């Protein structure tokens, strides 16, 4: 769903689209990020959550590395995009990309 | 007696351009800013496969697509904050909707040079439908972002002033392929409007 | 198919130079100033072995580095105070943290001609893990001092505007050689912010 579109002060989901087992996370680094201001971290398990995003911000591994941020605010509309990365032998390499946007009706 | 489009003939100037792809490449050695006359391109569309060799800034790219109705018609380059080099490519018009697998070889000509460094194989991210197939010679690059079929990016920057230029639309058609190696993100992304382009010189 | 770095291939106009070492040598006869033009230097790197061949100022200087993945870029001669003359050496990039061992010979061809005056090898002083085999063909040579990895040098002086310059900033890879034939100190010292230096002509 590329397109999603919810009301001011409702409860916004945003899916990765992708799945990735959780043997696999130590090797896996997952970025949520919005126009090029980080969002959301977790790289090999580490986790880190942006001041603008801390206090309402839930990530749920196993539904499709989604995030789901609760009381949707006039300023949050925009694109976001999800990168994840698997560690091969010597490099980090990109094995997915999906963009979302979110708009909000007020 | 069935009709089906095929490629344009060759020319010495063609006028119609498509922006097929942009690729980001970042080096850990220094480059300050974009020279006129600094790199050097060359082309051949043999059998179905496309081909393009770039030279400048201390690097050698050797870029590939696979069972293609498209041709090289010219490519620019440019130079970034923390020694980063933009490459925008552009070909003739795009024929049919099928992703094509790219082959992407950097050789390291001026610093860091070696033997091979690094060769594997890049899914597209997107919709995993085709596949880069990744060789560096060296240990000069540090990150590299293959952009096929960009949107969001805007070609028109100095717009060519005698030809025509397109670019795609569709968010199906875009592919994007990235390996980075340093222990930090990619950040192999710039700015298009901050980088000083020049269009690299056929011969 | 185990990486390993290599030498940058060559070239005909490198931008990217190396503080590879200081060289002083005074003399008993008269030099003035700098003079543009006076120099002339011929480099080959062949084997591992890396030679330089500078004319000027009525002397000839054949330096050797052996066993080494750096190739001479360039050199710069200058005149400084009592009859001292400063050249510094710029190479390509240093690869692996070895000491090499060196050979310098200076001949004279103006002032003070004459056959093998001196053959000797001196120990490297900081580290002692090297050695430079002097030979000096004249009577006009009074003090002689290599200098390499200098640290304290600065080679920006008159920075080459299109280039890139690099210098070794770890006490661990200086080296300094010496020789000094007269009854006083050797006394060879000379700054470099006081000498007007200038580029050798490649030929
Ligand atoms: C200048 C240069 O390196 N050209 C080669 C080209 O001949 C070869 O077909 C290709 C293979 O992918 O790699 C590149
Ligand atoms: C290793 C690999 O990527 N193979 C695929 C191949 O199966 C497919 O027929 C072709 C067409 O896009 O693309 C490539
Ligand atoms: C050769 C030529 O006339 N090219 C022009 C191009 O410069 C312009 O941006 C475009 C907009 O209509 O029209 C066409
Ligand atoms: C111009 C000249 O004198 N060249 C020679 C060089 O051929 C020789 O290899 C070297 C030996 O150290 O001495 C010097
Ligand atoms: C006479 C002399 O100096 N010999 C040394 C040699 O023992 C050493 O293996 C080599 C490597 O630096 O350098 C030289
Ligand atoms: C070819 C070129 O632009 N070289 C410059 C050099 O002159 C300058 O001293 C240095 C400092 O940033 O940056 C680089």
């Amino acid at each position: 769903v590329i397109h999603v579109t919810k009301e001011v002060k409702e409860v916004a989901t945003l899916s990765c689209g992708h799945n990735v087992s959780v043997e696999e996370l130590a090797q896996t680094r997952i970025y949520w990020q919005k126009e090029k201001k980080m969002v959301l971290t977790m790289m090999s398990g580490d986790m880190n959550i942006w001041p603008e995003y801390k206090n309402r911000t839930i990530f749920d591994i196993t539904n499709n590395l989604s995030i789901v941020i609760l009381a949707l605010r006039p300023s949050d509309e925009g694109t976001y995009e999800c990168v994840v990365l698997k560690y091969e032998k010597d490099a980090f390499k990109r094995e997915h990309l999906a963009e979302v946007t979110l708009s909000v009706k007020a | 007696a069935e009709y089906k489009n095929t490629i344009c003939p060759p020319r010495q100037d063609y006028r119609y351009w498509y922006f097929a792809a942009e690729l980001t490449i970042g080096v850990n050695y220094d480059i300050n800013s974009t020279i006129m006359g600094e790199c050097h391109m060359s082309e051949s569309y043999i059998d179905r496969n496309a081909n393009i060799v770039l030279t400048g800034y201390g690097l050698e790219i050797n870029m590939t697509i696979m069972d293609t109705d498209q041709r090289f018609v010219a490519a620019a380059e440019g130079v970034g904050k923390d020694n980063k080099l933009s490459v925008l490519l552009f070909t003739t018009q795009r024929l049919d909707k099928v992703h094509h697998n790219i082959s992407v070889t950097i050789t390291c000509m001026e610093m860091n040079c070696g033997t091979t460094k690094y060769d594997s194989d890049l899914p597209e991210s997107i919709h995993h439908k085709s596949s880069c197939d990744i060789t560096i010679n060296g240990s000069c690059v540090t990150c590299v972002n293959l952009e096929t079929d960009p949107t969001k990016i805007n070609p028109h920057y100095l717009h060519p002033k005698d030809k025509y230029l397109y670019r795609n639309s569709e968010y199906g058609m875009r592919g994007s392929y990235g390996v980075t190696f340093m222990d930090e993100l990619n950040q192999c992304f710039l700015d298009i409007k901050e980088v000083s382009y020049d269009i690299c010189y056929r011969e």
